[PDB]
């Protein structure tokens, strides 16, 4: 299920620590990534998009994204309405109802 | 920020068509009935009781309305312990209510002073058993059982603490009104007229919202709730301190020339303050 | 007669992955600097502007064999992160072959 | 030139210097002069300064005197400090481990108001250390430097900021004195103004206003334009002046019995009484010019007031409300704005004199408390100053500033420049500035107020980047401690020859131009859109009529170690930083050689450092030996200069001086008479010129490594002498006497052959690890604890320095003898040793080749150093290519053929630069030097070789031969001469190894370090890497048998020495104590199997 | 409360803190049979 | 070696087994003579010697012979810091 | 951008400074532009852009102001390169845990 080892090129062995390899492979290049500004104080720069190490810590902790978006609860079609600054969306199921 | 008050938000529909930077970020619409964060009781208008509860002669009531809750026992609620004798009386309760009023602090703020005064009162029976103490410790340490009964009664407390909650209850500002409108002597006891009477208190009108707000300035807060958040903050900071302990030390370097490390530009507190969820919302 | 067939581990900090520790066969040289093959220098992230390197020596047969087999540089030619080779021609070699 | 014996060094400079380089340790001598109130500073100040010039001692005493008592009856006063000649000299102080000090005396007058009697005496205040003409102090023998300090000037500073939670823009105010308590103000996240008297609980602001005697009518007339301040008033339960003073004495002195008079005497004797709160003249001036107060007035009254504590609030409130303009009721208009904190009009320099002033102040305060303790416990009219005064405290302060501080540092002498940049240094750390709470990332950066005041480049590479820096070359220090740099006054567009030493505050008010800006007729600019700076460093092009000032020279914003890097505008900044900080740590060589291509700032950096010797007086030379030199002046007075020969610097280097004069030589004044460790004819020579070929070789110059000839080892070119000092003390033990003898316990008499009568080693002998140096016997009867050579050390015994108690010279508590042995080692360049150039090009030495297999030229000349091509463009330091080219152009002379006019690439060249012979010396100043036109066609000229053959073409390239094969490399290679530096990073100092030895007996691992003879840290990341391989036995081995397991390492040593299988722990061993103590807790544990 | 003003020590308080075999070092061991030097290049060399 | 690790509550039986004596007296040491006490804290009569190889009595202080239970102190002369790897106990009323 | 374009065009293929790059041995064309073209824009200590660019190369030689304003972002890169290691270490310790 793991597969083969990238070092040997042959199918992986029994007893091979494959979690430490994962941690290292993901962390080592962590300096090639954007980050949160290093300044003592200021305004939250998250107003703009920041999608490097922040996004990764987010996902690996499974906390709620900032620029969240809702996902379809049920397949079907969509009915879209717009008030002033508010979007309303209604999904109508193709087979079921409600 | 900005605040807009009125029935129709159509006044806030101008700030948004000439200054969008606010009409969708900064401006805040409220109606006389939304002032509180958590309820929008607007349609619940009221007859001319408003005039009474909409004019500062009601402030008095509020204060007295708490005084009608700084209650004292009808008869000595007995100390339900074996090797002591009830000292709780309108005497001690009176002494301590006066002491608490005498520091000019809201109710939940002076709860602590009240309880400390009552502990030093019960110190009487803690050491005044007949003449004084009567144990083999009372020749050099007159207070072995003083501060073993009084510093243990905050642990043997359920009876003491619960029967204290009658004379100094931690009021969440919604109840002081619920059980001020239902009753009939509270209105007069605190100074209120009788029109203010009503059966269901939680059926809130437009004219009890500013009262509900002022209650939060009149009462206070717990001051001891955030006790586990300190634990979690400390443990996060410790994890960051360990992160920095992992890193290479200036004396164990295998490089050509010394250079800047992270241990001399950042500490655990700030390193941990940036991996936090640090949720942000608009004004 | 004793430095022969006895591997040694070379390490350079910070060690962000396992190729930052590698086993090598010692060749005894006159001098006081360590000669390092130029192809193991991208894993180590090493250069010769002054950088230092640490040497560890195993004693138990088990560790000698772990070095000879698992750690030897002539076996860790590839990354355990993408399968890419690391011990491959760098700058001088590259321009020569180009 | 302008120096008597100035060896000619032609210059490509196209601009003239209207201001010469000022003294380069006149920032460590002017301040000491000020302190001791010498007459030189006195004159200098009377010229441009008050007509009552007070020093630094005078001022301290005047603030101390008169020492009155509670009864106002008897008074003591000090005056007239006075220094008598030094007891010893610098050389004597070093030879004897003494201290360079002068006795200090003071006139103490003792008045009694009862009887009107006086008891003046000239009392003795102890020996005071002195600043040597080289800008140093001498302490127990060692040269030491008191490095200046950068600190926030006293005054008022307003800082906007953002609330971590509300993300709300708020404001603040902070008043900091030179001495006393702070006074802060805030506008809170809830629009309530408040105060933080002596950094205590934030009570409101009107409380203070009332405590000073203000009525709500006043609070509402002064204020009232605002509505947060009124709203703060309205919510002051503590209405009433005395209720407010009670509130304050409560917050400060909580609970303890109060009093109204105590209240006023606290609110007064904390801010307004000039003994518990003082704004030195600088704080007073800052406050005045900031708030709009006391314009053009006699600053004499240097303390706080009640009008400023109000104008401060008023400024703050018009700040929170966006008002840009203020006017105190009676003051002058003012700009309302925030105050930067890194700016240097707000940062100020505590020089050595100020530091010592402060510590003397401490000592004097203690002596004053003692005076009082001892004045009202002794019969009156019978007490005299000498009875009231105990100096023992003061000396301690002094003996505690040099002996043990952070700004008093062992002198950094790897070379003259290393010590000369240790004195023009600006440190942001030490008691008084940021210590640990503010080592962030916005103070470590460059600020446009650094131009001409602090070098943007020279800052060490270690942890103190942005904290420590070096002062520029044209910069001096105001008396208020603010740093000043000169500019030229423009009047209509025509550069005047008038100078103005401005500071950042003043500079920010005008448009400061650039030195390279053109001029045609006595100053006027040629262009129309000239380039300038502005307030916030905002470089801009502007009309030449908008201009008000101008920079005297380029190289204004650079330091010494950075104005000695040729072609600096061609090298990026990190590698220039490297170049400087490596030019500091360059080891002196036996015979020194100065650069062909260099900069004009190498003569002064050696004269103005002090390792050279210069003539005090004009005259001729009467005698010249290796050690002494003897001059007969014109006045007839005979001078005698003694020279340092093979003396040990504080870093192991050599300090040998050598004469460069012949008997019968009419020297002038300021003329160099001897050269130092790294000078030749009076200019810095830290390295050597080497024949370089820019090319890759057979892999031996890979990844910044580099190659050498064996010539540099035969001729002793990059050789250096290193000296080491070993000391041993024969101190008391209570079992007898630690005796130094030759009758050592039973040992090989063969070890006792290089030892003299007294068991000490014999000069001239050679040593090796373990060899005895001095036989010391501590009593038991007798043991052997002698001084033996350490690990990895050897050399010749130069000489010895013994210090006995039978002379009673001086020795610490419980000692009877000290022996210091010096040993010298000639170290040659070797595989591993680090090597570098002035451009950040560095590397180690991978291969040393015989000259018969070195790329040679058609004339037979083998190159001396091979450098690779691949490191030059990605590292952005091509200044070394230009240096190579010009080195060729200078070792081979040149003749520009002007027969048909001067070529167009030479229309900007200074005549006298149209020709030069071989081995010539030139100068390329950092930002006014050799260009590329002046250097392209100047490579063709290149006078031929002895055989008429031109060995290098107009592109910089030759045609080499493989000294191994024999064939010519098929493409031309870039050849020239490069100035190369040998560094303190040597491999005999880095090679460390261990098998067994001593442990820490606390953590019970081996020790950490090389002198400790320790091991190497196997950390956590390394354990991860050791797990990802799946290696369990190496990890076990490393964590048990090597560091902690104390019963296993022995089994292992024995196994190995016996040749049996190295054992294995049958069951883990760190587990047993925890097993016990969990069983002891009544928790059954069963190791299963 | 032991002599003075302190919490007297206890068996099961050893382990709630840093002291005890249970707390992880996050440090090294300064191992024996080890060394350090400066590395130069050798191109006449094999990978092993 | 081993593979597993199990814990559990301890009865009085397993403890009576673990310990080789009984603790009865309240004191750590004696200042005068700096010699350990007996039958109490710092057992010098059950676990073995004070430092090593000895007994509370010094009757036996040599290596040649080990295990001879001191006919005065009933002590087994041995070394290696046994009194660190040794747990006493009490039978509390 | 136009300068880097014109510069990788104008240069031949037998040039060493372009050869060492297009061979994958070292370097980028950004460095070759900085060296033979223009350094371009540089950073403040805030981390923002100075809209007055450096029109000079390290071949022409930089003026005094240009060199001074390059030092700003040249010092701001020695710390970043260290704090980034602590961030990486945080995440790596998490993942290894
Ligand atoms: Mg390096
Ligand atoms: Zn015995």
């Amino acid at each position: 299920c793991y597969g083969r080892s990238m070092a040997t090129g042959k199918l992986v062995d029994i007893g091979e620590a494959v979690g430490i390899v994962a941690a290292q492979s993901i962390g080592e290049p962590g300096t090639q990534l954007t980050m949160r500004t290093f300044h003592q104080g200021g305004v939250t720069g998250g107003a703009d998009i920041v999608g490097g190490l922040p996004r990764v810590q987010e996902l690996f902790e499974a906390r709620v994204p900032r620029n969240k978006a809702p996902i379809a609860d049920v397949a079907g079609r969509v009915r879209l309405e717009e008030s002033d600054k508010f979007f309303k969306i209604t999904i109508v199921p193709d087979d079921g109802g409600e | 920020g900005v605040l807009v008050v009125g029935p129709t938000p159509a006044f806030l529909d101008h700030i948004g068509r000439v200054l969008p930077s606010l009409g969708e970020s900064d401006a805040v619409f409220m109606t006389p009935g939304d002032f509180v964060p958590g309820l929008h009781v607007t349609a619940e208008d009221t007859p001319e009781a408003a005039e009474v509860k909409g004019s500062l002669k009601i402030l008095d009531v509020l204060k007295a309305a708490v005084a009608d809750r700084q209650e004292l026992p009808s008869e000595p609620i007995p100390i339900d312990l074996s090797d002591v004798t009830m000292r709780i009386d309108a005497e001690t309760a009176k002494w301590a209510r006066d002491e608490a009023r005498k520091t000019g602090l809201p109710h939940n703020e002076a709860r602590a002073e009240f309880v400390d005064v009552v502990t030093y009162v019960v110190t009487e029976r803690a050491v005044a058993r007949i003449g004084r103490g009567w144990l083999t410790r009372d020749d050099k340490h007159a207070w072995e059982k003083m501060r073993a009964d009084v510093v243990g009664e905050l642990e043997d407390h359920e009876q003491f603490n619960a029967a204290l909650d009658a004379l100094w209850p931690i009021l969440t500002p919604e109840d002081v009104l619920a059980q001020l409108y239902t009753s009939h002597e509270r209105l007069r006891a605190a100074g209120a007229p009788e029109c203010l009477w009503r059966a269901d208190g939680e059926a809130w009108t437009v004219s009890d919202v500013p009262l509900l707000d002022e209650l939060v300035d009149l009462l206070g807060r717990n001051k001891a709730a955030d006790e586990a958040a300190e634990r979690e903050r400390r443990e996060e900071e410790a994890y960051a301190a360990g992160v920095l302990d992992l890193m290479v030390d200036r004396e164990d370097l295998m490089d050509d020339e010394d250079h800047l490390l992270a241990q001399d530009l950042i500490d655990a507190e700030e390193l941990a303050d940036r991996f936090k969820e640090q949720d942000n919302r608009e004004l | 007669e004793v430095i022969a067939e006895h591997p040694v581990l070379l390490n350079r900090a910070p060690t962000l992955h396992r190729l930052g520790i590698q086993a090598f066969e010692p060749q005894l040289v006159e001098g006081k600097a360590i000669q390092l093959h130029p192809l193991v220098c991208e894993a180590f992230n090493a250069d010769f502007d002054g950088d230092q390197m640490a040497v560890h020596l195993p004693l138990s047969a088990e560790a000698q064999a772990e070095a000879r087999i698992l750690m030897l540089s002539s076996n860790n030619i590839l990354s355990p992160a993408s399968g890419k080779p690391l011990a491959m021609p760098r700058l001088d070699m590259v321009t020569g072959l180009y | 030139n302008s120096v008597p014996g100035a060896p000619n060094r032609v210059s490509f400079a196209k601009l003239r210097e209207p201001l010469e380089v000022p003294g380069l340790l006149d920032v460590q001598t002017d301040s000491f002069e000020w302190l001791v109130g010498s007459d030189r500073w006195r004159q200098a100040a009377i010229d441009r300064g008050e007509e009552n010039p007070v020093g630094g001692l005078e001022e301290v005493l005047a603030e101390l005197s008169p020492i009155e008592d509670f009864s106002g009856s008897m008074s003591l006063s000090f005056s007239d400090p006075r220094f008598d000649e030094v007891k010893a000299s610098v050389d004597e102080c070093k030879d004897k481990d003494m201290t360079y000090a002068a006795p200090l005396f003071v006139t103490a007058e003792f008045i009694n108001n009862n009887t009107g009697e006086i008891k003046s005496q000239t009392v003795f205040m102890g020996d005071f250390p002195m600043m040597t003409e080289k800008g140093t102090f001498i302490i127990n023998g060692t040269e030491r430097v008191v490095v200046s300090q950068l600190v926030r000037s006293p005054g008022v500073y307003f800082d906007e900021t953002i609330d971590k939670s509300t993300e709300k823009t708020l404001h603040s105010v902070k008043v900091i004195p030179g001495r006393g308590a702070w006074l802060e103000f805030d506008v809170d996240k809830r629009d309530t103004v408040g105060v933080r008297i002596d950094r205590k609980r934030r009570q409101p602001v009107t409380v203070l206003l009332k405590a000073l005697g203000w009525t709500n009518e006043q609070i509402v007339e002064r204020f009232g334009f605002s509505e947060i301040m009124m709203g703060t008033l309205e919510k002051d339960t503590t209405s009433g002046t005395d209720e407010a003073l009670l509130d304050i004495y409560r917050k400060l002195r909580p609970g303890e019995p109060p009093t109204k008079e105590s209240a006023q005497t606290l609110l007064e004797n904390l801010f307004f009484k000039e003994k518990r709160y003082d704004l030195a003249r600088v704080g007073r001036y800052k406050v005045n010019k900031k708030l709009g107060l006391n314009a053009g007035k006699p600053i004499t009254s240097s303390t706080l007031t009640e009008e400023d504590v109000v104008a401060t609030i008023e400024y703050l409130v018009r700040l929170h409300e966006g008002q840009t303009s203020m006017t105190v009721p009676g003051g002058v208009e003012v700009p309302v704005e925030v105050d930067d904190i890194d700016h240097f009009g707000n940062r100020r320099l505590r020089t050595v004199g100020e530091l010592i002033q402060n510590q003397i102040r401490v000592g004097l305060s203690r002596m004053e408390r003692v005076v009082r303790e001892r004045m009202t416990t002794q019969d009156v009219e019978a007490i005299t100053p000498q009875t009231l005064i105990n100096i023992r405290p003061v000396v301690a302060a002094i003996k505690e500033f040099f002996g043990t501080s952070q700004l008093s540092q062992f002198m950094d002498q790897n070379n003259p420049l290393s010590g000369l940049t240790h004195k023009r240094r600006l440190s942001a750390l030490g008691p008084g500035g940021l210590s640990r709470e503010r080592a962030g990332l916005e103070v470590r950066d460059v600020h446009p107020s650094h131009y001409g005041r602090m070098c943007p480049i020279e800052t060490p590479e270690g942890p103190n980047i942005g904290l420590i820096g070096s002062l520029s070359v044209y910069a001096r220090v105001n008396p208020f401690g603010f740093i000043e740099t000169p500019y030229r006054k423009v009047e209509n567009g025509v550069v005047t020859d008038q100078i103005d030493y401005l500071t950042a505050d003043e500079e920010d008010r005008h448009v400061v131009a650039q030195a390279n800006s053109p001029t045609d007729e006595n100053g006027r600019f040629t262009e129309d859109r000239v380039m300038v700076r502005k307030k916030g460093g905002e470089v801009e092009f502007v009309s030449a009529d908008q201009v008000d000032y101008m920079d005297v020279s380029p190289r204004q914003m650079v330091s010494v170690a950075t104005a000695m890097i040729p072609f600096l505008e061609h090298d990026d900044a990190n590698r220039a930083l490297m170049g400087a900080n490596m030019q500091r740590q360059a080891v002196p060589l036996v015979r020194s050689e100065a650069p062909l291509v260099g900069t004009g700032m190498e003569l002064r950096a050696a004269i103005d450092a002090g390792d050279v010797v210069v003539a005090d007086k004009t005259g001729v030379i009467e005698e010249v030996s290796a050690d002494y030199i003897t001059v007969m002046a014109d006045d007839g007075t005979r001078q005698s200069y003694r020279l340092r020969k093979f003396a040990r610097s504080n870093h192991g280097t050599c300090a040998n001086q050598r004469p460069i004069v012949d008997a019968g030589q009419r020297v002038e004044a300021g003329q160099v008479i001897a050269d130092g460790p790294c000078t030749q004819n009076g200019e810095m020579a830290l390295g050597k010129n080497l024949l370089v070929a820019i090319m890759p070789w057979e892999g031996h110059n890979y990844e910044d490594a580099i190659i050498l000839s064996n010539r540099l080892v035969e001729e002793d070119v990059l050789t250096s002498i290193h000296i080491e000092e070993h000391e041993i003390d024969a101190r008391d033990t209570k079992l007898g006497a630690e005796e130094i003898t030759r009758d050592i316990p039973n040992v090989s008499d063969e070890v006792l052959a290089d030892l003299d009568e007294r068991g000490i080693v014999r000069i001239g002998a050679e040593v090796r690890d373990g060899d005895i140096l001095v036989g010391k016997v501590t009593p038991k009867e007798v043991r052997d604890t002698s001084l033996k050579v350490p690990h990895g050390e050897s050399g010749k015994v130069i000489g010895i320095r013994v210090f006995s108690r039978e002379d009673d010279d001086e020795l610490p508590a419980g000692v009877n003898e000290l022996v210091r042995v010096y040993v010298a080692q000639k170290r040659k360049i070797s595989d591993g040793d680090k090597l570098a150039g002035r451009h950040g090009n560095k590397g180690v030495i991978g291969k040393i080749l015989p000259v018969e297999d070195m790329p040679f030229l058609p004339d037979g000349t083998p190159v001396d150093i091979i450098l690779n091509t691949h490191g030059v463009p990605r590292r952005m330091n091509i200044g070394q290519i230009l240096e190579t080219h010009l080195g060729w152009v200078a070792k081979a002379g040149w003749n520009i053929d002007v027969a048909a006019g001067v070529p167009d690439w030479a229309s900007k060249l200074p005549e006298e630069l149209y020709s030069a012979p071989a081995d010539s010396t030139v100068a390329t100043p950092v930002f006014d030097g050799a260009q590329e036109g002046e250097l392209a066609g100047l490579l063709g000229s290149t006078l031929p070789n002895r055989d008429g053959e031109v060995m290098v073409d107009a592109d910089g390239k030759s045609t080499l031969f493989d000294g191994r094969s024999g064939e010519p490399f098929p493409y031309p290679v870039t050849v020239g001469y490069m100035y190369i530096l040998k560094l303190h990073h040597l491999v005999d100092d880095k090679i460390h190894a261990r098998s067994t030895g001593p442990y820490s007996m606390i953590t019970q691992q081996p020790l950490g370090g090389k002198a400790q003879f320790g091991g190497q840290r196997f950390g956590e990341m390394e354990c991860w890497a050791m797990q990802a391989y799946g290696a369990a036995y190496t990890l076990q081995e490393l964590l048990t048998i090597k560091s902690d397991d104390t019963v296993g390492r022995v089994k292992v040593y024995e196994a190995i020495v016996k040749g049996e299988n190295i054992p294995e722990p049958g069951i883990p061993e760190s587990f047993k104590v925890l097993l016990k103590e969990l069983q002891s807790l009544c928790l059954n544990v069963e190791v299963l199997s | 409360t032991g002599p003075g003003n302190r919490p007297l020590k206890s068996l099961s308080d050893l382990l709630k803190g840093k002291q005890g075999r249970f707390r992880q070092n996050l440090l090294g061991k300064r191992v024996d049979y080890s060394g350090r030097s400066v590395i130069v290049v050798g191109p006449q060399l094999k990978l092993h | 070696f081993f593979d597993e690790l199990r814990i559990g509550l301890a009865t009085a039986d397993d403890i009576r087994n673990w310990s080789y004596g009984e603790v009865k007296k309240p004191e750590t040491i004696n200042y005068r003579t700096l010699k350990p006490e007996k039958d109490g804290l710092f057992c010098e009569k059950i676990f073995g010697p004070t430092r090593d190889w000895e007994c509370y009595c010094g009757k036996y202080k040599r290596v040649r012979f080990k295990g001879i239970i001191c006919e005065r102190c009933g002590v087994e002369v041995t070394r290696a810091k046994v009194r660190r790897e040794r747990m006493g106990h009490i039978e509390l009323a | 951008e136009e300068v880097g374009k014109a510069l990788e065009e104008f240069y031949p293929a037998d040039n060493p400074i372009i050869t060492i790059v297009k061979s994958g041995a070292t370097g980028n064309l950004t460095q070759t532009r900085t060296l033979a073209g223009m350094k371009g824009l540089v950073t403040n200590p805030k981390g923002e852009f100075i809209p007055r660019p450096i029109k000079s190369s390290f071949r022409e030689g930089l003026t005094v102001l240009e060199y001074f304003i390059n030092t700003h972002g040249a010092r701001k890169g020695l710390a970043d390169t260290a704090l980034r290691t602590a961030d990486s270490g945080y995440l790596t310790r998490r993942l290894v845990d």
